[PDB]
């Protein structure tokens, strides 16, 4: 209860603030204020336009990588086990494949961004 | 692909259906059918190309959502009985999205229709891999469930499989597409006779592969890609008329051919169980098959068409294939119905 | 469900009596029947607007209705007349009445003539199944 | 039907007690006609790489011939011990099931009457 | 569709253990040297039978086994006891390791007073061997007989009655 | 499993936890590990179209105890007879169903 | 739990539906199958834990371990049609009807 | 409190069906994230709690890279969100009012069965061992290094291979 008490408090105190700024102060709204902003000149194009991503792969790698980790974060229960020998070589395994899979994409130069 | 990307993904290729015939865990089967897909969709895309991309797109989102099902129907399962393989317990829905799903994986009528598609769009070599090695881990899990399936929908699915490859095969004149409705028909009759006699399915499973793997390696020894390609045959490697001929007729069922023997056995058995119409049904339109087939022989062997002078050039040259496992494959598939009771019990 | 019962209700009594109750479960199969063509038909060969797909929707299902609606109705009136509740002759005849207006509908009298003798044929050999205990989807049993 | 049977080994090619039966004869019928397929085999290899026939290769004949007779023979040996087991199973049951199998009584021709049927 | 049994309320009355967390940990340690025979009897009683209204008897012997070793504490103990059982449930956890001045004197007044000596590490977690005049339960489980299996054909294997019998082949 | 590679190799990759009464980690039970205990025990060795009849108690027992059918129906039928009983005025519930228990021990 | 179970059934239902009836993006339907394995990890999560079911807990991670591969699968695909195309639309991907 | 889980997992439901209604992708993500966070509470009570901050915080990483990748191939000049287009409105809408409805009368013919307004809260937890000790769900994730390590192997390879196909697939 705790928890959801003090999590709304400061969902409260946030949405009071927008509220504030929002109603206080002076308002004055015309067309050329609320343009886009770009250095004082016009945008030439929408900025919804495709944005090309270099580090793609670096981002889908990413992915993998982070569900490692999740493969990861059992380990201090882990190490309670009896059967130590088999828990220690599963995540020398598990770490070892993981910085080989590492050091393949980093000798084909897929943490290169592309040009 | 350098040799330690071909050898990772080639292990993941034939890893997933091994983890699939080998698992008690519905899980792990499932884990074995993620393989699958996983490590082969960079083979079917290898060579990079809009219509290698549309392949290899289009298998992906069948496969995936197929999969997905799959795994609804074990996760059911295991809330209902609290265990990870099918029982005569569990749910009769649950069972009938799982033989959905895997129809869909296996490109069963009326799920079919991304296979064409998808053959069309990848090499040769890999729609062989697509049309054979991926087809059994989806029919492994179906056998060990044989029991539990309901008869109604497969023979469904089956008359459905039989009737649409008959018909579809029959306006195709690219190979990859011709092949692909063959392997739909087949399977209409792989999966007709499960319920009754899941031996009877391994039985037209192997006999379907060894028709399958030599006809598509006379495909690649040409790259013929039509039938206008491969009815240059004569004139490029006339040695293979003979084979071919008898690998089409085989393929097509008719006696005294090895591709005779499923279709006789399952009839067989289909009737043996009473199942007298959709049996009548089912061997009535396979002889639409022979009729494509036919033509593809009229157009290679029993007839010559119009050469080209360029081909002169190429029968200077010497080949270096087919391997030997043409040979073996070819002479098994056709010759050997001789030996028809060691090959059903 | 009850849906299943109403079309058990058709073997309940008799051919050549409760002929109107007997074309009201045909017609209702037909529409059934033109309305799974239509889904098909409209997924895969999209139509050039909504109404048009609708149209096409409609243009279906009564037409299946029909073809089922003569079939059902042909079919009692010849057992009714000819007195002969256990003849497949009257089953073709009425599968020939459906194929007639599958025809007559579509204005092909090829597909009248070539509808007539398929479908008489299948509704012939369906009362012969009936008769004889044929089963369309055996369990297995060896 | 037969895989859950009792004393069911798995992924045994070649049970123990198979070791009763007679073993097939190196020229069975079934074991000459695999022999005469891998000369076969052996020729229209030959005939796809465009090499006479008949001459090329008999090193390569010999082992397609004899690899054919080698695989048929214990295959031949398997199959012969499932029909066997077919059988001993089948017969098994119908002694421990004597009521679902009686034996029935026939008669003669003498009492059964047999409809004739005239033909003109 | 039986109907399950329930003990009475009447049943089920005891004299309650109704001392606090901190009092019982304080006390964890010579309580599981001192009523080790009566505790041990009732676990076993749980475990072999498996159900709680097979072992009421038992149970109530624990209670009473617990109310006669707080008695000698309080008549000999009570203050050394009293120091030690505050200052550990001053804790959010109840360490023993925040209060070893405290359990010393209680220790020391328990061995001198009554001869009690503190189990060392690992002790109490042993499995112990205990006697008792109850029955060993014969189906715990309140299980069925098993079906029986089904008849295995014997014999020896003979060749398959005129082979293989497939169709037209002869062999 | 279609090959079975586990058993011939006498390993378990797989095979050990198939079910509820499997081991559990520090011999924690899972829920209804007793019923199932019981439902495998009865089946083993007759067979599965057998133990679909034979063993039709153990599974029913088994499925109760996991979906719990019955029990939420018979408790919805009391508190449903009670409600009725409340608002007729002839049902009063005592004082320990009404949060003012001696609390024990 | 018999009313959370039918829930997330019916957004597992919902996803799936989703996935089945395309709209233009290709992305947005491989959000669709991140909602269908989202379904099915908290199905297998709470039945596990309302069966105490401590040895079945590596299931749910296994689930989406694969689904990350499967994922990652999509995404690389994704930026292959957009290569080949200049957007992830799925109507252009209709060369291989012929 | 009764209401909790029920409440959450009709949460669960609306996210799920605005994400069928595939608005543009940037609105899709944020409507997993929110799914995910609604999925997270859910396995928090029914008693988990490694399980539930081990999704959201799965799914936190991967639609930051569906952000990435919709902003780059996904984008269009006018995203669509659920408000934008009348029809997706409309499904929206009918969506919701065919769930209260759904729940509404299988509550009327059964009572008990899928839906059981009267017994909410009385069927989330089930059976508690009280007094024990090692109990959490990260003990059970943790079986993977000891107990069933073919699980951790067969993960281990799978995004190990899957290092492998991602770089094939995105060569040129
Ligand atoms: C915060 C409170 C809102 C304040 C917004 C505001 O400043 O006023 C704008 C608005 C006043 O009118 P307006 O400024 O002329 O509208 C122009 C906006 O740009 C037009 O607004 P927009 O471009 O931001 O698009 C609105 C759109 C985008 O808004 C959102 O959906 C984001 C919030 C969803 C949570 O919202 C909807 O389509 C309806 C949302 C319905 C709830 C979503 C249910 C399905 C998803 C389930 C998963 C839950 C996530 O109110
Ligand atoms: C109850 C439903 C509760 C809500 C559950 C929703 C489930 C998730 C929704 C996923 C739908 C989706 O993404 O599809 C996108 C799909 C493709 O959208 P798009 O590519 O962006 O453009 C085509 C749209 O028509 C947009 O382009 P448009 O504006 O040119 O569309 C023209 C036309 C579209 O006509 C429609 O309104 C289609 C819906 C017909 C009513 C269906 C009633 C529900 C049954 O709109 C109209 O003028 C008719 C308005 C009056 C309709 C009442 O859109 C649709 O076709 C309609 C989507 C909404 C239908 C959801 C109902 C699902 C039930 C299954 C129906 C199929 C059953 C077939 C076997 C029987
Ligand atoms: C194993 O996968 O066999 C499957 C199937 C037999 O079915 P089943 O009994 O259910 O499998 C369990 C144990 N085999 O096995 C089969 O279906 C048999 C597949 C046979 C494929 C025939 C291809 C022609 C090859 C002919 C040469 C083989 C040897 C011929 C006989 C030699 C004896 C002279
Ligand atoms: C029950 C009644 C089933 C009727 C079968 C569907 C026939 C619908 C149809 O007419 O074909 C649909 C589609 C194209 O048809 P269309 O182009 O619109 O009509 C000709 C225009 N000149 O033609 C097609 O592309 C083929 C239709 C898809 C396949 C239909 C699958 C039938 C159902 C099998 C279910 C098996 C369940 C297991
Ligand atoms: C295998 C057995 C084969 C051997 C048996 C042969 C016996 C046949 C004897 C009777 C045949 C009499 C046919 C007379 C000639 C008619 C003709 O040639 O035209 C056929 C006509 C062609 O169609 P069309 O005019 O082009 O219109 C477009 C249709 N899509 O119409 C058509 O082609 C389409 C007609 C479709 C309706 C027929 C029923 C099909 C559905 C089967 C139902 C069974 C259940
Ligand atoms: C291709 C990937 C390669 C990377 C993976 C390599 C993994 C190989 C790991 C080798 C190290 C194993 O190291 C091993 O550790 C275990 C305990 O963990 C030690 O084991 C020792 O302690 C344990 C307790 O833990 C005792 O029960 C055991 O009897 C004793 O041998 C072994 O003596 C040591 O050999
Ligand atoms: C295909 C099945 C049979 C083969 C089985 C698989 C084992 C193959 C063993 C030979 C593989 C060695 O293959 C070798 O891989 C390395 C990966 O580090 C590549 O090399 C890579 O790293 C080195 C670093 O100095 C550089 O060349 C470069 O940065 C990159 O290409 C080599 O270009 C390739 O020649
Ligand atoms: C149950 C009975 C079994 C019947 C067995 C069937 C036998 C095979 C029938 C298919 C015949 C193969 O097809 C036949 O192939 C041979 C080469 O081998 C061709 O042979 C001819 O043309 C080729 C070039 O095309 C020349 O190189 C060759 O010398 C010439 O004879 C025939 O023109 C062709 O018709
Ligand atoms: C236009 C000619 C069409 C030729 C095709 C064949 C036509 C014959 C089929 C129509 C005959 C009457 O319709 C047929 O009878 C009734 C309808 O109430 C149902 O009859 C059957 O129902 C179920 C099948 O689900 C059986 O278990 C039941 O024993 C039997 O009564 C069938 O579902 C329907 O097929
Ligand atoms: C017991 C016997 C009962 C007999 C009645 C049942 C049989 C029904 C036969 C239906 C015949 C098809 O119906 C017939 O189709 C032709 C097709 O040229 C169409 O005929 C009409 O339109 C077509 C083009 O649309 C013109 O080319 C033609 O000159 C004109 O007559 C009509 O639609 C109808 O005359
Ligand atoms: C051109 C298309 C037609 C192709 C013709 C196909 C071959 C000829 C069909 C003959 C019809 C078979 O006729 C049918 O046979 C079956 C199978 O024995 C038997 O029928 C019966 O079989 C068994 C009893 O043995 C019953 O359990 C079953 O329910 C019932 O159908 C009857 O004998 C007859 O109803
Ligand atoms: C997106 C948000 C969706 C919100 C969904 C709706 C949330 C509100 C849930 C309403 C469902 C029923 O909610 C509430 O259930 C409890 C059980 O816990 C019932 O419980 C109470 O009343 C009923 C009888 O009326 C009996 O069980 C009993 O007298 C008492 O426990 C409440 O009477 C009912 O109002
Ligand atoms: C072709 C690719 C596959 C080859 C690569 C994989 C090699 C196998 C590595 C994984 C090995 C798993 O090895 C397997 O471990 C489990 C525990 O996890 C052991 O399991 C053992 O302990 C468990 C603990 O609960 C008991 O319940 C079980 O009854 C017992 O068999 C198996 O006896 C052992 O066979």
């Amino acid at each position: 209860m705790n928890l959801y008490t003090v999590i709304f408090i400061n969902i409260l105190l946030s949405l009071t603030l927008i509220l504030v700024a929002f109603w206080l102060p002076q308002m004055n709204l015309y067309s050329e204020k609320a343009n886009p902003y770009e250095c004082g000149f016009d945008p030439t194009s929408s900025a919804r336009l495709p944005f090309s991503m270099k580090f793609f792969l670096v981002a889908i790698t990413f992915l993998l990588f982070d569900l490692e980790i999740a493969l990861l974060l059992p380990l201090p229960w882990a190490i309670q086990t009896i059967k130590t020998s088999t828990m220690m070589i599963m995540a020398f395994i598990l770490v070892t494949i993981l910085s080989l899979g590492l050091a393949y994409e980093w000798t084909q130069k897929g943490l290169e961004w592309t040009e | 692909m350098n040799p330690i990307t071909l050898a990772i993904i080639y292990f993941t290729i034939f890893l997933g259906p091994v983890i699939t015939m080998s698992s008690t865990n519905l899980m792990l089967m499932w884990v074995g059918l993620e393989f699958s897909l996983l490590a082969i969709i960079p083979m079917l895309i290898n060579k990079k190309n809009p219509r290698s991309t549309e392949a290899a797109t289009k298998y992906f989102v069948t496969q995936a959502t197929a999969s997905m099902i799959i795994l609804l129907a074990i996760v059911l399962n295991y809330k209902q009985l609290g265990t990870w393989m099918f029982q005569q317990q569990t749910n009769g829905l649950i069972l009938n999205m799982t033989l959905m799903a895997l129809s869909m994986k296996l490109g069963l009528a009326p799920f079919h229709f991304w296979l064409p598609e998808v053959t069309q769009g990848i090499p040769l070599h890999m729609g062989l891999i697509l049309l054979t090695w991926q087809k059994i881990a989806p029919l492994s899990i179906l056998i060990q469930i044989y029991p539990l399936l309901n008869s109604t929908i497969i023979l469904m699915l089956a008359i459905t499989s039989i009737f649409m490859g008959a018909w579809g095969g029959l306006n195709q004149t690219q190979m990859r597409k011709i092949m692909a409705y063959s392997s739909i028909a087949h399977m209409g009759w792989m999966l007709a006779i499960l319920p009754y006699n899941p031996s009877l399915t391994l039985l037209n499973l192997m006999i379907y592969i060894i028709l399958t793997a030599p006809m598509f390696m006379a495909l690649m020894l040409n790259n013929s890609m039509t039938i206008n390609s491969i009815s240059l045959l004569w004139n490029k490697t006339p040695a293979m008329l003979t084979m071919i001929s008898l690998m089409l007729l085989s393929l097509g069922g008719l006696p005294p051919l090895t591709g005779f023997l499923p279709k006789w056995i399952i009839i067989t058995e289909l009737m043996k169980n009473n199942c007298l119409i959709m049996a009548t049904l089912m061997a009535m339109m396979a002889l639409l098959n022979l009729f494509f087939y036919t033509r593809l022989i009229y157009s290679t062997s029993l007839t010559m068409f119009p050469t080209n002078n360029n081909s002169k050039m190429m029968t200077h040259q010497t080949k270096t294939k087919p391997n030997l496992m043409f040979s073996t494959l070819a002479i098994m598939s056709t010759m050997t119905l001789p030996l028809a009771p060691q090959l059903i019990t | 469900a009850m849906v299943k019962r109403f079309f058990e209700s058709y073997h309940e009594v008799p051919d050549g009596t409760q002929c109107h109750r007997k074309t009201y479960i045909t017609t209702a199969l037909g529409g059934i029947c033109g309305i799974i063509g239509s889904a098909y038909s409209v997924s895969l060969n999209p139509a050039d607007s909504t109404l048009e797909a609708v149209a096409r929707v409609g243009r279906y299902t009564f037409t299946a209705a029909a073809i089922g609606a003569m079939f059902g109705l042909t079919t009692c009136v010849s057992a009714q007349v000819r007195e002969k509740p256990d003849d497949p002759l009257n089953y073709f005849i009425g599968g020939c009445a459906g194929g007639l207006t599958l025809g007559a509908r579509t204005h092909s009298y090829g597909t009248a003539a070539m509808g007539c003798v398929y479908m008489g044929t299948a509704a012939a050999l369906f009362k012969i199944g009936k008769l004889e205990g044929w089963e369309l989807f055996p369990t297995p049993k060896v | 039907m037969m895989n859950g049977r009792p004393g069911h080994e798995p992924l045994k090619f070649l049970p123990d007690e198979a070791r009763s039966l007679p073993p097939p004869k190196l020229n069975d019928p079934r074991l000459v006609y695999m022999g005469l397929l891998g000369y076969c085999t052996g020729l229209m290899d030959n005939m796809l790489r465009m090499r006479p026939v008949m001459r090329a290769g008999l090193h390569r004949q010999l082992l397609f011939v004899t690899s054919f007779v080698f695989a048929g023979y214990f295959y031949l040996k398997r199959q012969n011990y499932l029909y066997a087991v077919k059988d001993h199973d089948m017969f098994g049951y119908i002694k421990l099931h004597p009521e679902d199998f009686p034996e029935k009584e026939k008669k003669t021709y003498a009492e059964i009457l047999e409809p004739f049927h005239p033909v003109r | 569709p039986g109907i399950v049994e329930l003990p009475t309320l009447e049943e089920l009355k005891v004299e309650e253990v109704k001392v606090s967390s901190a009092v019982l940990k304080a006390a964890a340690h010579h309580y599981g040297a001192q009523c080790d025979k009566t505790n041990k009897e009732f676990m076993l009683c749980r475990w072999e039978e498996k159900d709680p209204r097979r072992c009421l008897k038992e149970g109530k012997l624990v209670n009473g086994c617990a109310l006669n070793f707080f008695r000698q504490i309080k008549s000999h103990c009570a203050e050394p006891f009293t120091e030690y059982w505050t200052c550990l449930d001053y804790s959010n956890m109840q360490l023993f390791r925040h209060c070893r001045q405290q359990q010393a004197k209680f220790d020391q007044c328990v061995l001198d007073k009554l001869g009690w000596v503190r189990p060392d590490l690992g002790q109490l977690s042993k499995v112990t061997k205990v006697k008792t005049d109850r029955p060993l339960p014969e189906n715990p489980y309140h299980s069925r007989a098993r079906p029986e299996p089904n008849p295995v054909i014997e014999g020896d294997l003979k060749p398959a009655k005129h082979g293989t019998r497939f169709f037209f082949w002869t062999v | 499993p279609f090959l079975d590679i586990q058993k011939k190799l006498g390993i378990s990759l797989d095979r050990h936890f198939m079910f509820l009464s499997a081991e559990q980690p520090y011999k924690n039970a899972a829920r209804c590990h007793a019923f199932e205990k019981e439902w495998i025990e009865c089946a083993h060795g007759i067979g599965g179209t057998r133990a679909k009849k034979e063993c039709k108690i153990e599974f029913d027992d088994f499925e109760e105890c996991l979906l719990r059918y019955k029990t939420m129906r018979r408790m919805h039928d009391i508190k449903k007879q009670r409600e009725k009983l409340m608002k007729e005025g002839k049902y009063t519930p005592p004082p320990h169903h009404s949060g003012r228990e001696e609390p024990r021990p | 739990m018999p009313s959370t179970f039918f829930n997330l059934t019916m957004a597992f239902s919902l996803s799936l539906l989703g996935t089945l009836m395309f709209r233009s993006h290709l992305m947005s339907t491989l959000l669709c199958l991140e909602g269908m394995v989202l379904s099915l990890f908290i199905m297998t999560s709470v039945t596990s834990l309302n069966s105490n079911s401590m040895s079945s807990m590596p299931i749910p991670i296994t689930i989406l371990v694969f689904a990350a591969c499967e994922a990652a699968v999509g995404l690389a695909l994704l930026v292959k049609v957009s290569n080949t195309y200049g957007t992830d639309y799925v109507q252009n991907l209709n060369l291989l009807q012929c | 409190m009764n209401n909790y889980i029920f409440v959450l997992s009709s949460l669960f439901l609306v996210g799920c069906l605005g994400l069928a209604l595939k608005p543009s992708p940037i609105y899709g993500g944020l409507g997993l994230i929110v799914s995910g966070f609604v999925g997270c509470l859910m396995v928090l009570g029914f008693g988990g709690s490694f399980l539930g901050l081990m999704v959201f915080l799965i799914y936190l990483g991967g639609m930051l890279v569906v952000f990435g990748y919709t902003t780059a191939m996904a984008t269009e000049e006018y995203p669509e969100t659920w408000g934008s287009n009348w029809l997706i409105l409309g499904f929206l809408v009918l969506g919701v009012i065919m769930e209260v409805f759904l729940i509404c009368v299988l509550n009327y013919y059964d009572e008990v069965g899928v839906i059981n307004l009267d017994g909410l809260g009385d069927w989330l937890m089930y059976e508690v061992d009280d007094v024990g000790v090692m109990l959490e769900g990260g003990i059970g994730v943790a079986a993977m290094y000891s107990c069933a390590t073919w699980m951790m192997v067969v993960a281990g390879w799978s995004l190990f291979a899957g290092i492998f196909i991602i770089i094939e697939i995105t060569r040129d």
